[PDB]
């Protein structure tokens, strides 16, 4: 029945990842999140992998075409450039739909929420990287205000130190350089959660600190970059 | 390029 | 047209979009015209790259499944659809190299690269296979690698890397797939002395690749005896 | 593991 075929798919997900093939892992996460129970920790995990990896290699694939179309200014640089958008496009409605119909929810734990929502805002910022009128400005929107309702609980309920919370800064930063045009919000929000997870490093042990400053030399990087 | 978050 | 399914596949190479390299090329080599020695270079790549992707999976699983062997369904079932994806994608070289592009080719450096490209696929699909249909597909290989072997002793100098490539294959085929060691010792050991003796020789622009597979040669060697 | 041919 459905607890059988769930503990099948997440199984098959995890030989998907031995395997690297994400586009499989990620259609066995989509159907082992379909059977409507809560994902754990590793299984969160397992979907946000499988589904990275898918949107990460579009992404990569779109800026090198989007780089050639660019410099060389024919008609096949722009179709098949279309052609991965499409794709890419496809992915993240497929992520923004399984968040909005079965992760996101206003029960349980901020650390579960704030997963949830960071990739939410995630994924409409993979969208607002490729699209251009007014479709881009409701993406805008979208992705602020997933990062934002993700903020809030963080400060609330996470330590500044939180990996999560870290990672979440981070994007959001990202989101404000790239995406909203902001540098000034970008590298504002980007040194705030290095100072603060900065002040706390010392109450951390070996395992949480390694974790920690991980992401806080992301951040340092990215004002090297950005100032 | 710039970094995002890395993968849990 | 053509052009722009050449153009379109060199896109997806710089993308790294193997799969849409290989539809690309595909498409292509179905408009019927001759492959370039830049275009056979192309087909080459997007194929090895996708079956490569999937005999690398394949190992991976295979590898588990094993192990589990003190299981669950899970990995035979998963192991079983990437060996299935993996003999499609054999099936269509093997498709394009039968219908366009073996009977087609002009020159015999042609000729020898599409009926090596012949051998290596059935090889992929040998890897995989198990029972009668195993033994006619070993079978189909070493008849693909033999003819090139006979045309490329014939026809090339015992240096050229497309010669080269194709004997360290063979020699793969012997140790691995038809499980005769003493012939791919011995392939490998012919090749490399006979490369050897015509080193002095080599063409500048074969330099990088030649002495590459002779290094090969002798790591298969190594290992083997 | 054994090698078999570079790609051209």
């Amino acid at each position: 029945g459905p607890h059988m075929e769930r503990a099948s798919l997440i199984q098959k997900a995890k030989l998907a990842e031995q395997a690297e093939r994400y586009e499989d892992m990620a259609a066995f996460m989509k159907g082992a999140v379909e059977k409507g129970e809560e994902l754990s920790c590793e299984e969160r995990n397992l979907l946000s992998v499988a589904y990275k990896n898918v949107v990460g290699g579009q992404r990569a694939a779109w800026r090198v075409l989007s780089s050639i179309e660019q410099k060389s200014n024919g008609p096949e640089v722009r179709e098949y450039r279309e052609k991965v958008e499409t794709e890419l496009q496809g992915v993240c409605d497929t992520v923004l739909g399984l968040l909005d119909s079965h992760l996101i929810k206003e029960a349980g734990d901020a650390e579960s929420r704030v997963f949830y929502l960071k990739m939410k805002g995630d994924y409409y910022r993979y969208l607002a990287e490729v699209a251009t009128g007014d479709d881009k400005k409701r993406i805008i929107d979208s992705a602020r205000s997933a990062y934002q309702e993700a903020m809030d609980i963080s400060k609330k309920e996470m330590p500044p130190t939180n990996p999560i919370r870290l990672g979440l800064a981070l994007n959001f930063s990202v989101f404000h350089y790239e995406i909203a045009n902001s540098p000034e919000e970008a590298i504002s929000l980007a040194k705030t959660t290095f100072d603060e997870a900065m002040a706390d490093l010392h109450t951390l042990s070996e395992d949480s600190y390694k974790d920690s400053t991980l992401i806080m030399q992301l951040l340092r990087d990215n004002l090297t970059l950005w100032t | 390029r710039r970094a995002s978050a890395p993968l849990p």
